[PDB]
């Protein structure tokens, strides 16, 4: 809920996760997903967990493919 | 690494319903999953067709960030050409977009993942899975 | 660079009729001519559909050897989605494959070359020429 | 593609994650805020809120308004 | 991805007036907004033209921090050339900088967003929206 | 860019020039014709003449002509 | 390596007249020569404005293959912004396109090559050469 | 005036200039320029010689820049 800064390390901008918002020690590797400006840091394997929670498509989202045939 | 091609059907099925069965499945084969550009144009269409394009598209963007999008290549076009021609003789009818998705997979040798295997069963030489 | 996207309509028209007016247009704008991979699969299909596929395909390959084939990319897919959605609301009907070819053109800003102007004239943000 | 795997390293007392060049942030961004959801962490460029700038500092009246485009 | 190219007209209009209608449009289509480098130099010029450049530039920088700046590329230059040539024959007059912004949009197929529709309406193959 | 420098090497009795990956020919091209102008050599993909194909082999009447596009 | 930026003026001067003096000069500094995208849009315009676009453009394509084309970047836009603002106070008038070319050069520190140095002399901090 | 074929050598498509159309031995290095399908093989330094010869721009080529100002 606070803020941090990135830093060029090992030729990568990387990040410094605060101890206040640090990940579980049981998480060795973490998938990083790029969407627009935001970057999603999801545990390895645990990638799709963010997308399924929330981010609800609108109720009028056309389920019909309307494929000609 | 990439082994699975998600058809258009399963994508909307996930995008709309977000089923729990698909949750862990997607998580398991993360990095080994791809979608055809044909599939992309359909999901984009549904979003832009809807009354809240920016929202649905955002959900779509998130989906597309995890999976690799495959551009329709000459191999896919040629393969689909054959696929289409075969189906003519067989009499079996397959959807226009679905035809392209099938050939696209066969060209790159991917496994098709679909909730409705019925349509794809007509086309031969394809591996079809049902993740619903 | 590349300025024109050749529709499926005009390609078959040229492939079959071999029209003189088109040859000039072809020679004049040599090097500025491209086709979508979507365009390729249709002619590939048509060739294999005939009683002499290898004959027909052979002529087809020569055509594609001179033209550059443009892979249907995510940009093409997204633009096609919009075009489809736009045309959906307006009610103007455009063919599935044609929609994809149009989106490919608009994505890279190419000029569509087709004998059927009225159909593509429905699509917005697109430039259409008739070389027939 | 869009997906990209990376490992983690504790430095400066803070556990840290490398950003591969695929997900590399724009170099313009100099500060970043971190949000917490489940085990997933969300990285948003700080101060990217459009509403912030609109109520933020406003520009003087000496702006020409006229584009004075040559013509 | 990116869908809208912000004209110089509307940018200054927003920068000065800070209109509420535009804010919604901005927040709604956040992330889909870009400006040409041509657009950047004008506002940079206007800021430095004022009696408080650093003040004005500071507000300007904040704006550009949220929007992605698109470098004027050869594709933009070529498309602008065509637009200029087209408009030349037709006689419709469009501003120099505006011509360049339009070509940038058409090259990448973006939607132009501007308060002055009539001027950009002269340009063909372009989609224009007015968010004012 | 478009410009690109390369050296030369005699092989197979024939003096030969490498094509850097920038000027690398499309892999589809399998044969090439060489034209002679001053000290500059011109490399054109053989059989790229549009007029050749037009008077070349023509296609059977079993071409559907109808696109049979689904609709 | 790249040290010289060819303004629009000298390019057309060469493209039209093809002067012998420029022949050996161009040959000498091959590989150290570049042009701005602003310059490109102008030469494209002249070609497409002409009654034989395909021909002139072909000549232009050959020219552009030897020289490197530089996309207008934020640095050029910002630099031109300053350049434009300065000229306002000085009262000295410089052409719209020429202003952008000048800033583009200063941003990357290139040497301007022009047949008409008069206009560029107003702008400061630039190195101007006359290859005519 | 005849023909040849390219060959993947040293990770380059390269070319085999026939002895019939071989370059002067005094030419050690040769610039290669890419325009469309065609590739121009011009002696080092002697790059621009092809472009200036022939390839005449049309007589109606607008010399005027028509710059607004």
């Amino acid at each position: 809920h606070m803020e941090t800064t990135e830093f060029l390390s090992n030729r990568s901008q990387a990040v410094r996760l605060p101890k206040a918002v640090a990940l579980p020690e049981n998480v060795k590797r973490v998938e990083v997903i790029a969407v627009g400006r935001t970057r999603i840091i999801t545990p390895a394997g645990e990638t799709w967990d963010e997308w399924f929670d929330g981010n609800s498509v609108s109720a009028d989202f056309m389920d019909n493919r309307e494929q000609p045939g | 690494m990439l082994k699975f091609m998600l058809d258009t059907n399963i994508c909307i099925f996930t995008i709309k319903n977000k089923p729990a069965s698909v949750r862990e499945r997607f998580n398991l084969n993360q990095g080994r999953m791809c979608i055809s550009s044909v599939t992309l144009m359909e999901v984009i269409y549904g979003a832009e067709k809807s009354q809240m394009p920016e929202r649905n598209l955002a959900v779509i963007e998130g989906f597309v960030s995890r999976i690799d999008v495959l551009d329709y290549d000459a191999a896919a076009a040629t393969h689909t050409g054959q696929i289409r021609a075969e189906l003519a003789l067989q009499g079996r009818p397959v959807g226009p977009f679905d035809q392209m998705i099938a050939g696209h997979a066969r060209s790159r040798g991917l496994i098709i993942v679909t909730n409705n295997t019925r349509e794809f069963e007509r086309v031969g030489g394809l591996r079809i899975e049902d993740w619903s």
